[PDB]
């Protein structure tokens, strides 16, 4: 701040933006991995509880104990579950019929679970890009005005140009801030959402498959 | 959510504002 | 995915040449 | 503010620069616009099906507006178109009608994406290739300013920078176009490979129901 | 200006090579990019004619006469129909086994087709795989001679040493030519090869699954 | 010798905690994965033998609960599948289409357990990979401006305040490039040998359901 | 010996080990380009004399003498048949049954011809990855040791520093010699291993095939 | 199998030649 006072207000204005982004990389990151990192673990509980040798209506209406407050693999149960069922009511569809709404509707509450936890992810990917050539933006201005300004003045052998590139390298500077937290969380976070989009997909896989021997059976 | 949002913003911004008393110190 | 700097290199070119004269 | 000073390579690689700016911008409204509507047009043709509507009736309703049946309910026109044709030559098969079923849903499928992304390859590659342009630039002002530093030795302390600064424009506008396409093309990707993914599930169920139920109708 | 005639001879060298990979380069993007077109548009004009409902033997007619003229998946059809027509009335012990050779018979024509199809393009991935570090070299080599003749200088003067450091930026710059244009074009055709030879890929299987089911009908 | 951080300012010193036990943890990561994955490897050959090295069925997992707890790779697989399977098997589980979905469940669940957890600490290998010359080039370049100011306070060329910059700029650059090198040795080496191992991981997948299939309609 | 051979203080590890690398590179790639082509000559001979005439046994007690000279395919094909000829000798599992270690055996010789083909291969991606690295590792460090041990603080006649300058970035140059060999063997040599690799995989499935179908006859 | 571009030893031997051009 003590040096970074520059007369050109558009360095100013860019290096304010530059921090907005670094607050909100730093936000989203913190928040996102919490959240991502609390709902990973139910699945892996979720999986265990499943099959630990229990009665699937137990679980459906434990769930209906669990009502509006329901995120995760219980979500997708819940939803898919309560499809069933109702297209399995009487005068409805086939029993091998009612297994496609059913999947639709797991599949949409899936997808659903996917953006509302994949909220922010893609603005890391959007503002790592663009950082350092915003940075560069800057710089060649500041680098304009400086080299306008020497273009005047005799001798001054580089002992007044300093600050017009300096205050200009700052800005490549800023724009290296931005671009580093962003792009590792925007991966390790793709690896993990993808992580829980396989695990999400392959259970609605063999549910569907359970579904099936259920309409078989039922 | 927001408001947790926000909360993480105050942090970052306390991170932010000591690591540029850091800086101003030692510039 | 990846950062990417390569216009940077006409900043160490303007750098550079400002010196020998 | 200094074109017209700016030599003809010069002149040629702002002009170029500038006009793939424009349209890059160009791009991004039109091409985010029509991709909004056409999500709003899947959303209200998924929310359309299977709501009790016979198939036929559903057909019947996409001839009404086949000229303007924009969206990806022209996925089910020609799905539909292809199994009444096929369903008329009764020399067939159960499931020798539906790969020529599936055939034409995926061809119609690749004409809707070749619809549904014109331009994003050349946000791509604008992107990739905007620096090596303004290295284009900043090669031939540098060179071009040495050729008349070699001219008169005095060791040409001032008059200098403002050729820098004049070759250094071209990366300045070049990055400047760089900065549109490089945010925009992933954006629209990741729209583009979810809306694949909807219509690649349509097409799924689809087939698996024409193969189920509609083989005896 | 050429400001060419002025370095030691090798550097020299390194730009000459440099600008004949990039015209290398160039002459195979108009090269492979004018087949790869060719080979798109006769590849819908196949599917219809193929898929317009016609009998096997009236197109394996209109072909067998356009031999050493067929292309792509005209040449597929041609092997992989020859191949099958040779081992039915050859064999005739065969309940299930004509329709593995005759997928043989279409996935050797295959490999041979796509070695056809994408020759030169690992030679433009080696090419942008190589430009900027040759290129670091030669500027590297260039500074070294410039930096070794600045050794008996009175007052180590540096604006004498301008043209040596002057034309390794150069090399440096023009090392960098062929990069990016090598690798872009590289990425982006490969993209469409990929697209092709996905499309080869479901012709095939449709292919396969249509001979297994008529093959043991005759 | 190494005056490093007696004459370092807050943003030097940063970089370089930020970055040498970095390196040492990426040095860490090496040790502990080839360990691993030798360990495993060497198990693979013997198991995948011991598979066809006259051993019926049931004998195998009869002799698996020895090492119930301490069990890993695919003789982990093997139990999980085998002990669900005969869990099944024991009710009534009359479908045989049943069985051999929840087999390939079983099969396919374990396996992806034991591939995360033995794969770990990898992406972090690529993520110091990438951005640990670039917090070097962030430290040089302040240490260029942080000098080049100051430069504009003097007229004659002194070169005598500008020294501790370029101190920091040459080790802002050399403890980035430190940490490149065992990156990109960790990163594509254990990946290539991880996917190895999934191979011949998913080759017991495929190999050990079949077996079970046929054994389910055969029982 | 063109311009120096001083081996300064740390140019004993730095330098040496890169050309250590260098003769590596360039010893690696025409052993493993002999080698390769010898391979791959002998693979399309044993391909193509495959669809002979000749039945399974007669080749394999033809083969059988081969031994020490029976490497490449005819080395899938010997092991293949050795476990095949082992197992239905002791008839005691189901006719289908076979087929599970044939494929073990193949796949197996497959790996084995892989390494021995492979060897350097990824050591050749290391030199390729790592040459510039370990090349500019050192160069900042020999500059900081060259000035920072400057004998007095100003010393104003400073037309010695340059040379050392010079000498410390030898290290660059050395190190980013050895990259262009060894991306360019990396590559050049990864396509016709995956080349390799498919065609192994393409007589894999032939032996499989042939096998599974003459179990239930043979 | 290389689908990428290296920029970190380029723009290297650009910045050592500036810091070594502050003396």
């Amino acid at each position: 701040l003590d040096l970074f006072l520059k007369a050109s207000l558009l360095v100013k204005l860019i290096m304010l933006i530059l921090i907005g982004f670094s607050i909100a990389s730093w936000a989203i990151i913190i928040q996102r991995t919490r959240i991502l990192n609390a709902a990973a673990r139910e699945a892996e509980a979720f999986e265990d509880k499943f099959w630990s040798g229990i009665e699937l209506s137990r679980l459906y209406q434990e769930s209906q104990g669990k009502r509006d407050n329901l995120t995760g693999s219980e979500q997708i149960f819940y939803s898919g579950f309560k499809e069933f069922v109702r297209l399995h009511r009487a005068n409805s569809h086939a029993p091998e019929a009612v297994v496609e709404g059913a999947s639709r509707a797991m599949r949409i509450s899936m997808n659903r679970e996917l953006e509302n936890l994949e909220t922010h992810i893609p603005f890391l990917g959007t503002v790592g890009s663009i950082s350092p050539y915003i940075g560069l933006f800057g710089t060649v201005w500041g680098i304009m005005h400086a080299f306008i300004a020497l273009g005047a003045v005799k001798q001054a052998t580089l002992q007044m140009v300093a600050p017009g590139i300096a205050e200009a390298l700052i800005a490549t500077a800023i724009g290296l801030f931005a671009a580093i937290p962003a792009v590792m969380a925007y991966n390790r976070l793709n690896q993990r959402v993808n992580k829980l989009e396989l695990n999400y997909d392959n259970f609605m896989e063999e549910f569907t498959a359970i579904l099936h021997r259920q309409a078989f059976t039922v | 959510q927001n408001d947790k949002l926000k909360r993480a913003i105050i942090i970052s911004a306390v991170l932010h504002v000591i690591l540029f008393a850091a800086l101003i110190w030692s510039s | 995915s990846e950062i990417n700097i390569v216009p940077l290199l006409d900043v160490l070119l303007v750098l550079l040449l400002i010196f020998m004269a």
